[PDB]
């Protein structure tokens, strides 16, 4: 288990859509 | 001792609900080929 918190906080928006891009992870199952 | 300091997230809120509606970086993509589910 992690902390999903940190992300959030240093959290990045694209330069396109103006949206909230998300950073790679890897996986989630 | 550091007052004026922003700690929470100013986006937070803003991006709480977003994220939670999905609407995230719907960027276009640059070659798929199979796998990758979206
Ligand atoms: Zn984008």
């Amino acid at each position: 288990s992690h902390p999903e918190d940190d992300w959030l906080e240093n959290i990045d928006v694209c330069e396109n859509c103006h949206y909230p891009i998300v950073p790679l992870d890897g996986k989630g199952t | 001792r550091c007052r004026h300091r922003r700690r929470q997230a100013e986006r937070l809120s803003q991006i709480k609900r977003l994220l939670s509606e999905k609407k995230t970086c719907q960027c276009p993509h640059r070659f798929q080929k199979t796998c990758s589910p979206i």
